[PDB]
This record gives C-alpha cells, sequence and structure tokens, in this order.
C-alpha cells in the first residue's frame, strides 16, 4: 500500500518579534496515510491548546495540514514538533528556528 | 483572471472503531470557505470563510443533508472497494475524490473535473470531454462501465457546467473582497555565517495571495536550481501564504547573487542583491 | 455548493 513521508515545516505566521503576540505553525505535508501524530512544544513539553486545519490534500494525492497555536516569543524560549507517521521509524522533532 | 472551484472528500475506514472517519473541504481558487468532519460535534457543514458564513439557513441545511449522503456513499464504497481487491477486513483503507470547475477571466464554464482515488493512487477518473472514464486498473473497469450504464458522467457533467459555476460565480461575487484580491509577496533576504567561509543566503516572499509564486536564485546570470533548498509554499494560517528559497555561497561572494520574485500581485518580477 | 446526487464504485 502506498505510504508517503510527511515533510515538516515549523514556523511563526508574522516575522518573530519577542514579546509580541504571534501564531506557532507546524506545516505537515506530502503524506500518506492520513493517520498522523503532530505536537507543538514548548521547553519540550506538549502545547494543550493547539488546533488545525482540516484535512486536505494535493494532485498527488498526498495529504497536507496546518497545526497551529497562538504564542508570544521570547529570547530563551524553545519551540519545536514532533511528528510521528507510519512511514517514520520514530517520532520526528523539528525545532524552531526563527531567523532563518 | 481565472478561477476554481474545489471539493475535497477523504474518508478512511476504522475496523472495529465505528464507521469510516468523513472529511469534506471546499475552496475557492487557494481559500478554503467549507469543510465537514464526522467526528466533530454539529454534524453539519460548517464556515471556513467570513463572506460564506451569511450564507443562510437553507444554504447550510443543504449543503449539510448533501455532505452527508457523500459520507454514506464513501462509507459503502470503501466496503465495494475492499471487495474488488479482496483484503483483509482488519485493514484501514482510504478513499480520496476531488472534484470542482474552473471559469475565465470572464467567469464562463472553463473546465470540470471529478478525480477518484484508492489507498493512495488513481482509481477512476472524469475525461475532459466530461462524457467518458479513464479506468486505473481491473477493478475500475467494473466502476467504469457501471457509471457508463449508470450515465453518471451526464449527472456531473451537468452539476459541473452547470451548479458548480454558478455558485462558483456568486461565491467569487460575495467573497470579492477576498477572493478577488491579489497580495504581492513581502520580500527580503538573510545572511548567516555558516563557517568562516561559507554563508547561507535565504530569500523569503511573506504574506502574499495566490499561493502560485516563483522564488530562484541566480550567480552571475547561472539558475542555482540544483543548488537550491527550495521549501514549499505554506500557509501562514491568516489566509496568506510564505516561502523562501536559500543557497550556500563561499564567504565573499555574496554580491554575485541575486534572488528573483515573481508573483501575480508585482507590477514586474523582483531582483534583491545582497547590496 | 456540492454535487446533489447519487452514485455507488
Amino acid at each position: 500500500m502506498i505510504q508517503r513521508t510527511p515533510k515538516i515545516q515549523v514556523y511563526s505566521r508574522h516575522p518573530a518579534e519577542n514579546g509580541k503576540s504571534n501564531f506557532l505553525n507546524c506545516y505537515v505535508s506530502g503524506f500518506h496515510p492520513s493517520d498522523i501524530e503532530v505536537d507543538l512544544l514548548k521547553n519540550g513539553e506538549r502545547i494543550e491548546k493547539v488546533e488545525h486545519s482540516d484535512l486536505s490534500f494535493s494532485k498527488d494525492w498526498s495529504f497536507y495540514l496546518l497545526y497551529y497555536t497562538e504564542f508570544t516569543p521570547t529570547e530563551k524560549d524553545e519551540y519545536a514538533c514532533r511528528v510521528n507517521h507510519v512511514t517514520l521509524s520514530q517520532p520526528k522533532i523539528v525545532k524552531w528556528d526563527r531567523d532563518m | 483572471g481565472s478561477h476554481s472551484m474545489r471539493y475535497f472528500f477523504t474518508s478512511v475506514s476504522r475496523p472495529g472503531r465505528g464507521e469510516p472517519r468523513f472529511i469534506a473541504v471546499g475552496y475557492v481558487d487557494d481559500t478554503q470557505f467549507v469543510r465537514f468532519d464526522s467526528d466533530a460535534a454539529s454534524q453539519r457543514m460548517e464556515p471556513r470563510a467570513p463572506w460564506i458564513e451569511q450564507e443562510g439557513p437553507e444554504y447550510w441545511d443543504g449543503e449539510t443533508r448533501k455532505v452527508k449522503a457523500h459520507s454514506q456513499t464513501h462509507r459503502v464504497d470503501l466496503g465495494t472497494l475492499r471487495g474488488y481487491y479482496n483484503q483483509s477486513e482488519a485493514g484501514s483503507h482510504t478513499v480520496q475524490r476531488m472534484y470542482g470547475c474552473d471559469v475565465g477571466s470572464d467567469w464562463r464554464f472553463l473546465r470540470g473535473y471529478h478525480q477518484y482515488a484508492y489507498d493512495g493512487k488513481d482509481y477512476i477518473a472524469l475525461k475532459e470531454d466530461l462524457r467518458s472514464w479513464t479506468a486505473a486498473d481491473m477493478a475500475a473497469q467494473t466502476t467504469k462501465h457501471k457509471w457508463e450504464a449508470a450515465h453518471v458522467a451526464e449527472q456531473l457533467r451537468a452539476y459541473l457546467e452547470g451548479t458548480c459555476v454558478e455558485w462558483l460565480r456568486r461565491y467569487l461575487e460575495n467573497g470579492k473582497e477576498t477572493l478577488q484580491r491579489t497580495d504581492a509577496p513581502k520580500t527580503h533576504m538573510t545572511h548567516h555565517a555558516v563557517s568562516d567561509h561559507e554563508a547561507t543566503l535565504r530569500c523569503w516572499a511573506l504574506s502574499f495571495y495566490p499561493a502560485e509564486i516563483t522564488l530562484t536564485w541566480q550567480r552571475d546570470g547561472e539558475d542555482q536550481t540544483q543548488d537550491t533548498e527550495l521549501v514549499e509554499t505554506r500557509p501562514a494560517g491568516d489566509g496568506t501564504f510564505q516561502k523562501w528559497a536559500a543557497v550556500v555561497v563561499p564567504s565573499g561572494q555574496e554580491q554575485r547573487y541575486t534572488c528573483h520574485v515573481q508573483h501575480e500581485g508585482l507590477p514586474k518580477p523582483l531582483t534583491l542583491r545582497w547590496e | 455548493k456540492i454535487l446533489g446526487g447519487v452514485f455507488x464504485v
């Protein structure tokens, strides 16, 4: 059965500015099947108030989803996205790099 | 310019765990406006754009009724297809369905389409002429012939050339502030040192709409596509999109490189030079 | 608006 590995991007909606409201995004795309686990992490721990877009797919049938949460970037808080999927042998952690 | 309306249906079986998951979303161009989650509480089609929120009770009751019928059809298809391929009853399977229509700059019908997939690959598709079918495999044949005798193409053609384009046009009128807009990319370059002799140059495009965009790097004119890291265009979450392209450059050669940006919202293409 | 009718694969 067809399986495709999720591509993972972690980024903010607006250029990150310390102390200013924003949205933390984790965009997963190109995956199949649709069963996928995505968590946004703050200093290593799961963020509870995380929502996601409605499951859609691309011209090659592969799925995409946006996971997002409100946040205010600080000079020292660390953010990540943890993704699990059948195609991954272990959960994939991708750190947020503001700059870039 | 031209515009499209597309509906995306995904149905995923869940053996032993009750009925399949059914999710529906609708888009006009790059803007989502509809969405349905069989796991949601409402059990109703729901607005996902401001310009569709006040469509009225008839609209929502109607889309809800029809979308529920899509849910039941796909539930049966999951079983039918399972039977077509003699697959175990314990495994999860996926049906995907996409259909929609385009209108030209003049808003007259341009094209219609109806694609169907099982477990992530093509199963059966309506051909451009809207009268015939392309069947991917042996099992698709059974469905292809079934739809031929059931004159399914005719049903779809009537929808694609009628209701589909009629309401696409209505939506373009209702959400004209959103849908009939172009948001040019706000662009910029960043410079990061990789080593003492290398640097990352990253070219950003932010807050643009529609999603279509071209980001390319050149060195003295020569396109560096093979040496460019280009991420997929991504949603910012507010209806706009983001994209970047980066090259790793020998420190001291920054002036040789230019980032070129093309978007529908730009009067002319942009050329960014670190200088 | 989504499709009105029926079907059956």
